[PDB]
RNA sequence: UCUGUUUACCAGGUCAGGUCCGGAAGGAAGCAGCCAAGGCAGA
RNA sequence: AACCCCGGCGAGGGGAGUGAAAAAGAACCUGAAACCGUGUACGUACAAGCAGUGGGAGCACGCUGGCGUGUGACUGCGUA
RNA sequence: UGCUGUGAGGCAUGCUGGAGGUAUCAGAAGUGCGAAUGCUGACAUAAGUAACGAUAAAGCGGGUGAAAAGCCCGCUCGCCGGAAGACCAAGGGUUCCUGUCCAACGUUAAUCGGGGCAGGGUGAGUCGACCCCUAAGGCGAGGCCGAAAGGCGUAGUCGA
């Protein structure tokens, strides 16, 4: 039936995109944790 | 004619480098 | 339903005792061409009982 | 500071060629050298039409560890070990036994 | 003199191939070749191939006359088996085994 | 006892082509094609 | 792993060759067990049960008429 | 495999293996496994059993080819037709088209493919995005507020 993931790009990027993280203290802490674990990509970007 | 050039040409030729 | 104990290779052998194929005994030899073939079936060349009934 | 070099005549200490003498073609980075008439291998070559390369078993020369070859003293007829001194202002090689320059 | 021909990692289970393998054991390779021709199985064509190869081996390498050959040892072993996945209902999944086998045929003039 | 038909090397003859020996003279093993022929089916 | 051979200009294999070794062949040191087989000996188609243990005939193979090895018909006891 | 010890064990030795092992007496322990619905991998079992995804449906001739019920060609048959057709947005990201290949993938074969490998392919003043303008909503110089982080909001500046 209608499942849980109905994808949208504009949605995806406003919610989790780079800039969206950088907006806030918490977000920059996420990006800190990721850079510390050494991910391939931090956020969802194209 | 055409088919003669086609056949013979890359026959002799193609035979040499391949 | 599903089995209670793992049946041994023994039983497994028994069950398969009947599963053997039967090799076809006779290969009929056609008169004209001489090739072997099945009873009542045409040859590889389309011969049957001495005719060539298929051209092929 | 490299002891064995191109075109030195050497003698082979170790392997199936032990005792044989020859001339160095080239050196490789891994500390391997390739010597004339030395360490022939029989290699199989799939014929290549682009290079007009026939097939067949080509005898080729396979690299030998440079620890295993000694610089051949022609004076003494013996294998030698090599050392370095400064003559003029230039860095030069010599034989340890007769202490003569190369 | 014994001669080998093998086919390794054939798709069929050992089990299925055994059925056919056990048809030709012991016959002289002519009669056996025909047994195989008119057997309707997949294994049949696999094993036919291997047997024919075996004949070629014997003659060309070891100089055996084809008439004399029998099939002395023919055995099918288990091969490396590959896992796959078939999805099943209500979400559970199934590790599938695609089986292979080693067909080994050995012929001899004696 | 005759007709068709087939039968790659491993029955036979001719043995093209090519190939071995020879400076040359020429031989030679023999693939292919042909002919018997191995047969058989029909008579 | 030249080259030859079977195969589909396959897969895979068999020779050949390299190598000390190719039961070192890239599905590659060593290669255990479960698990699956081919071959040989023995037993099994009137027989009831935690499958062994005690007794035990025969048969096969080794030995030098006896001693080992495999098998185990038949019976005592026997509910992991 | 043989021998030996009351026992965990030890010794010797045929094959395999192809470079490390270690007496004696001491020392230190990640020191001994069958259970934990134990943890990882491997292989069984049911079993060559159930199943092969809409009950719209196939048949023949020829082609290709090692091999054609399924591929291409032709011919009849049958199903959808307010769709099982045609065009977009979203979403995907090369799946498009050609040649070539058939191990794995495709619930069978596959010579075929949305599979593999190589090449090609997307041409805008006027179609969209960008851009101009704002909605809800967001961010927000100063400002008000708040232990700190921060919350609210003005001028603005974004947002189809
Ligand atoms: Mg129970
Ligand atoms: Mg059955
Ligand atoms: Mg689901
Ligand atoms: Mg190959
Ligand atoms: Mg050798
Ligand atoms: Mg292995
Ligand atoms: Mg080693
Ligand atoms: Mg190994
Ligand atoms: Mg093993
Ligand atoms: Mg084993
Ligand atoms: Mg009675
Ligand atoms: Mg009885
Ligand atoms: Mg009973
Ligand atoms: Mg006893
Ligand atoms: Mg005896
Ligand atoms: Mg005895
Ligand atoms: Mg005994
Ligand atoms: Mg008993
Ligand atoms: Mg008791
Ligand atoms: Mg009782
Ligand atoms: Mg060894
Ligand atoms: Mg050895
Ligand atoms: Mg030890
Ligand atoms: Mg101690
Ligand atoms: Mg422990
Ligand atoms: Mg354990
Ligand atoms: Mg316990
Ligand atoms: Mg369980
Ligand atoms: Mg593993
Ligand atoms: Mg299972
Ligand atoms: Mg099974
Ligand atoms: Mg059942
Ligand atoms: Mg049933
Ligand atoms: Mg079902
Ligand atoms: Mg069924
Ligand atoms: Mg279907
Ligand atoms: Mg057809
Ligand atoms: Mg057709
Ligand atoms: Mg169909
Ligand atoms: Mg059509
Ligand atoms: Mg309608
Ligand atoms: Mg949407
Ligand atoms: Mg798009
Ligand atoms: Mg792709
Ligand atoms: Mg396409
Ligand atoms: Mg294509
Ligand atoms: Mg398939
Ligand atoms: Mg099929
Ligand atoms: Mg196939
Ligand atoms: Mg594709
Ligand atoms: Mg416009
Ligand atoms: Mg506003
Ligand atoms: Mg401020
Ligand atoms: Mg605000
Ligand atoms: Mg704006
Ligand atoms: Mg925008
Ligand atoms: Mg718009």
């Amino acid at each position: 039936m209608k499942r849980t993931f109905q994808p949208s790009v504009l949605k995806r990027n406003r919610s989790h995109g780079f800039r969206a993280r950088m907006a806030t203290k918490n977000g920059r802490q996420v990006l800190a944790r990721r850079r510390a674990k050494g991910r391939a990509r931090l956020t969802v970007s194209k | 004619m055409k088919q003669s050039t086609l056949a013979l040409l890359l026959l002799l030729l193609l035979l040499t480098p391949v | 339903a599903v089995q209670q104990n793992k049946p041994t290779r023994s039983k497994r052998g028994m069950r398969r005792s009947h599963d053997a194929l039967t090799a076809v005994t006779s290969l009929s030899v056609d008169k004209t061409s001489g090739e072997k073939h099945l009873r009542h079936h045409i040859t590889a060349d389309g011969y049957y009982r001495g005719r060539k009934v298929i051209a092929k | 500071a490299a002891k064995i070099r191109r075109d030195d005549e050497v003698i082979v200490l170790t392997g199936k060629d032990k005792g044989k003498r020859g001339k160095v073609k080239n050196v490789l980075s891994s500390g391997k050298v390739i010597v004339e008439g030395i360490n022939l291998v029989k290699k199989h070559q799939k014929p290549v039409p682009a290079l007009n390369q026939p097939g067949g078993i080509v005898e080729k020369e396979a690299a030998i560890q440079v620890s295993n070859v000694a610089i051949f003293n022609a004076a003494t007829g013996k294998a030698d070990r090599v050392g370095f001194r400064f003559e003029d202002g230039k860095k030069v090689r010599f034989f340890k036994s007769n202490s003569e320059t190369i | 003199m014994e001669t080998i021909a093998k086919h390794r990692h054939a798709r069929s289970s050992a089990q299925k191939v055994r059925l056919v393998a056990d048809l030709i054991r012991g016959k002289k390779v002519s009669q056996a070749l025909d047994i195989l021709t008119y057997t309707n199985k997949k294994a049949a064509v696999l094993v036919k191939k291997v047997l024919e190869s075996a004949i070629a081996n014997a003659e060309h390498n070891d100089g055996a006359d084809i008439d004399d050959l029998k099939v002395t040892k023919i055995f099918v072993d288990e091969g490396p088996s590959m896992k796959r996945i078939m999805p099943r209902a209500k979400g559970r999944a199934d590790r599938i085994l695609k089986r292979t086998s080693h067909i080994t045929v050995v012929v001899s003039d004696r």
